[PDB]
RNA sequence: CCAUGAGGUGGCAAGAAAUGGGCUACAUUUUCUACCCCAGAAACGAUAGCCCUUAUGAAUAAGGGUCGAAGGUGGAUUUAGCAG
């Protein structure tokens, strides 16, 4: 009478998956972390493993910078709210023993843990 | 020399449900360049062609819009300077193309967009009639 | 007489480049807009905060990278992700163009809630178009 | 770090229209509304003379947001002719190009 | 006609509008009530984002010291230039 | 549990190594979520706490406290055709207007006129 | 102090994967791309700029990615995933005859950080009355009911849906506004009947 | 730089008069009626004022009744114009 294709169902990364296995790893091609011209082209691993790193030491100064001036970058303009984009809060509350005790273990720390024991 | 083994493949899961039957897929591209609304329609007729599906294209008029500013600052009222924004209009429409197919391809070339270049897609699904009438 | 994004008539021993040579009744004839996004066509929005922060973009990265540049950008939005394209001159070292490169990233990213990304390309000396 | 305190007073216009926004649609539906007691008509009326100043959406102005110029500004880009013109002619802003039809 | 009466009443019961006939001062308060306004619409609620944000985020920044604000350096250059001519 | 997450946040950190492709980036980008999600449906997220549609438009049963032919009556239910017009304020927002609406002509019942 | 490598133009073979050295969008890259293509305003007795320096070919879009021979592969790739029309429609009568209800939404898709846009909401559908109704009486009611949601040269009943944000509320209310509406025009009123 | 800065209430924004740019008409190529062009009548002119209604606003504009005049192609002081 009528034949109808059944429905799938995919991942979000699963097309790209496909789409990175159909092409093979670029051939006399540093990583696509490092640049592309010729200068900033690291030619030698210790100088590579220092750029990097440098770049991921960048990666900490915008952590530091973000935590420590949060009100900056609270608007979210974006409209899907993402809490890996949102600033980070590692701030203690008012004195409240019982909710204090529940921030301990959101705090990550032994100054909090020996003043809520005190 | 170096071409890898086992290529990994994602998993895919064929739900019991039934795929859904779009009657036609028209996809408006609004640009600021002829020719790169050209190889953008190249690109997505090539697409459609190795997939296996019909295809049509037809380019309606261009739409401009213009509004005189002052040329100058202060008092100047015979000498303006004139602007217009220009909006290039190219359609592509798909007939007897499945929920899947559907979703892979527009998945594809929404990856794939140019940057100067806006996609408006109309969805046109055919379904049973309810329950209830 | 009219005078706008247009450099004067010099002796002729002073370079200047393709953008600022031609004049902005040459922009779409012969150039092309420094910003790309939709926002100018027809029924999108939000225009007006485009402009205004590529504009805050572009002068926040000029001014993060002072004195290596030697021309204006390139900015190219698809959909959600922004991208940058920049020329620079070899004037400092890898260590801090990637150091900076990481922390602006990382920075408009916080800021805008955006996936953003941007490149670099070295130039001994920057390009002359002509002595004007 | 506003551009003037004329954009401060109008920014704060703003915020005030905005947060009293939905009681001004309200108590002005109340009064403009004609079937309902006249008696009632005029309460809302003497509430909305007696709501504070800055409140209403008719005292703010669409104002440029770089030079503060009040006129000549497009509502869409809420840019003055003056800096619409420069970043046209800087070829900053996309898909722009001179009438010469 | 009451025929064509009572089929705008059941069109309007079936699609949503009210079926007694009303004003168009009545109707005020419907288009009202289904239109925002123009205060509560962002177009005027966000005009422009912040200067604070900007400016307090540069003046950090500068502060810290990464930014050569061109601008700001003429101006407090002039400024040690004045007190310093009194 | 607590231990199973901390080993497991090792494991995570011993397996994340640097990437060498534009699709590793997307698909990290993905992971977190900050690149949209295809099809763009405008409405990933923003369900309006699974609300229906005859809980926006039908308010007969949000009024119940007053007759069928009153002045408040008409004004109440020109109110509720303008809120059912309105798609985005949702039935959160549409009852909050009625219950200002409740308390206005309540704390103002001393007339019935 | 520092000096630049040469470019990958004479590191690069003849023979090279296109679509593996550009697999995604990216820039022109010229130190890279071995292709000497320049662009730019010729000077008097002069050429247009070198592609070194040519940032207006990263001011235009970029399609170096994606080559033919890439979209080749790719959609070689992604057949195994993509799946098929039935057969038994092939024709524009055959489907409406299958599933005559039909239904259509929009939305735009535009750069920027925000993806949500009004019109994501509204929705149409459309339906031929002259096999669904089965009768007389109740299709004159309807057709005295509905203004011009209907047009009769193609034989079409449209009715758009956008009171609802959401676009499955959208649905949900047009499926329930079609229910009631059939359900009231099966009955009748005396004052119908009067005439 | 207790101010020549900043904040909040009000009015200010009229014409004994001359002049400039635009609109109406100094008529019957005009005025009214249905259509925009094979008809029939009159032998016109208020975009000012008074009263009322309506649009949004918290607080000018459009419409309805009345008022039904000035007015009789100024010429070479000088404006725009070479075809759609
Ligand atoms: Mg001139
Ligand atoms: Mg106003
Ligand atoms: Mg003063
Ligand atoms: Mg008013």
């Amino acid at each position: 009478e009528v034949v109808i294709p059944k429905k799938k169902t995919w991942d979000k990364v699963a097309v790209l998956q496909a789409l990175a296995s159909t092409v093979n790893r670029d051939t006399t091609a540093v990583p696509y972390v490092f640049q592309d011209d010729p200068y900033l082209m690291p030619a030698s691993s210790l100088e590579s493993r220092s750029f990097l790193l440098a770049k991921k030491s960048g990666e900490n100064v915008a952590k530091f910078i973000i935590n420590s001036y949060p009100k900056y970058f609270q608007k979210d303009i974006a409209e899907p709210h993402i809490p890996c984009l949102m600033p980070e809060y590692f701030e203690p509350q008012i004195k409240d023993i019982s909710e204090a005790a529940l921030k301990e273990r959101i705090e990550l720390r032994k100054v909090k843990a020996s003043v809520d024991m005190f | 020399v170096d071409v890898p083994k086992d290529l990994t493949k994602p998993v895919v899961t064929i739900s019991d449900e039934p795929d859904i039957l779009y009657k036609r897929l028209s996809v408006l591209v609004k640009g600021h360049d002829k020719a790169v609304l050209d190889s953008y329609e190249y690109f997505a007729v090539l697409a459609a062609k190795e997939l296996g599906i019909s295809i049509k294209v037809h380019e309606p008029p261009r739409k401009i819009e213009r509004f005189t500013l002052l040329q100058s600052v202060h008092i100047y009222k015979k000498h303006r300077v004139q602007y217009e924004m220009r909006t290039l209009y190219r359609c592509l429409e798909l007939e007897h193309l499945t929920g899947s197919t559907a979703d892979v391809y527009l998945e594809y070339i929404q990856r794939n967009l140019p940057e100067g270049v806006a996609m408006e897609v109309t969805k046109t699904q055919l379904e049973q009639l309810p329950e209830h009438i | 007489k009219n005078r706008a994004a247009r450099v004067r008539v010099s002796k002729g021993d002073k370079p200047v480049t393709y953008e600022e040579a031609h004049a902005p009744h040459y922009i779409a004839h012969r150039k092309g807009w420094l910003s790309l996004h939709t926002g100018n066509l027809d029924g999108e929005d939000h225009a007006a905060e485009r402009t205004v922060e590529d504009v805050f973009l572009r002068k926040f990265m000029w001014g993060t990278f002072p004195g290596c540049l030697a021309d204006q950008l390139v900015l190219k939005r698809r959909g959600n992700q922004l991208e940058i394209c920049a020329v620079v001159l070899r004037q400092l070292s890898p260590h801090k163009y990637y150091f900076l490169v990481g922390y602006s990233e990382t920075l408009l990213s916080y800021f805008y809630k955006c996936p953003v990304r941007l490149h670099l390309q070295t130039v001994p000396s920057k390009v002359v178009y002509k002595y004007l | 770090h506003y551009v003037d305190w004329r954009m401060w007073r109008d920014v704060k216009r703003r915020k005030m229209a905005y947060e009293y926004a939905d009681e001004r649609l309200r108590i002005n539906s109340l009064r403009k509304n004609t079937i309902l007691p006249k008696i009632l008509q005029d309460v809302a009326d003497e509430e909305i003379a007696a709501l504070p100043r800055d409140s209403c959406p008719v005292r703010i102005r669409n104002r440029c947001v770089m030079t503060s110029r009040p006129r000549g500004v497009k509502r869409r880009w809420r840019l003055s002719r003056i800096v619409f013109r420069h970043l046209a002619d800087h070829g900053q802003l996309s898909g722009i190009q001179r009438a010469t039809w | 006609s009451e025929y064509a009466f009572r089929m705008s009443r059941l069109s309007a019961r079936l699609f949503g509008e009210v079926t007694r006939p009303t004003n168009s001062k009545s109707m005020k308060v419907v288009k009202l009530f289904s239109e925002l306004p123009l205060a509560k619409k962002k177009e005027t609620y966000d005009w422009y984002p912040n200067h604070h944000t900007y400016a307090e985020l540069m003046q950090t920044l500068r502060f810290l010291g990464l930014y050569r604000d061109e601008h700001q350096d003429f101006m407090d250059e002039q400024k040690r230039l004045k007190k310093l001519r009194g | 549990s607590l231990w199973d997450v901390e080993f497991a946040k090792q494991l995570a950190t011993v397996n994340e190594q640097p990437l060498q492709n534009g699709f590793e980036e997307l698909i990290q980008w993905t992971k977190e979520g900050k690149l949209w999600e295809f099809p763009i449906n405008n409405e990933a997220g923003f369900d309006d706490d699974g609300s229906e549609f005859h809980e926006h438009i039908f308010l007969e049963k949000h009024l119940e406290s007053f007759p069928k032919q009153g002045p408040i009556r008409h004004f109440m239910e020109l109110v509720t055709c303008g809120l059912s017009k309105n798609p985005y304020l949702s039935v959160k927002q549409k009852v909050e207007h009625i219950e200002w609406f409740r308390n206005y002509f309540n704390e103002k019942k001393d007339i019935l006129k | 102090r520092r000096k630049a490598l040469p470019p990958r133009t004479e590191k690069m073979a003849v023979d090279q994967d296109w679509p593996s050295v550009y697999p995604v969008a990216a820039p022109f890259k010229p130190s890279a791309v071995p292709l000497p293509v320049r662009m730019g305003y010729p000077v008097k007795k002069g050429v247009p700029m070198a592609k070194e320096g040519n940032l207006e070919l990263l001011k235009i879009p970029n399609f170096l990615h994606l080559t033919p021979v890439a979209i080749k592969k790719h959609c070689e790739a992604l057949k195994d995933f993509c799946t098929e029309w039935p057969a038994a429609l092939d024709s524009d009568e055959k489907c409406e005859k299958h599933f005559p209800i039909e239904i259509d939404s929009t939305d735009y898709v535009s750069s920027g950080p925000s993806v949500r846009n009004p019109r994501a909401r509204v929705v149409v559908l459309r339906v031929k009355l002259s096999s669904l109704n089965l009768d007389d009486h109740a299709k004159k009611k309807l057709i005295k009911l509905v203004g011009e949601r209907y047009c009769k040269t193609t034989d079409v009943l449209t009715i758009k849906t956008d009171r609802c944000p959401l676009r499955r509320q959208n649905y949900d209310y047009a499926v329930y506004l079609l229910t009631v509406l059939y359900h009231e025009s099966w009955n009748t009123e005396e004052w119908e009947k009067s005439k």
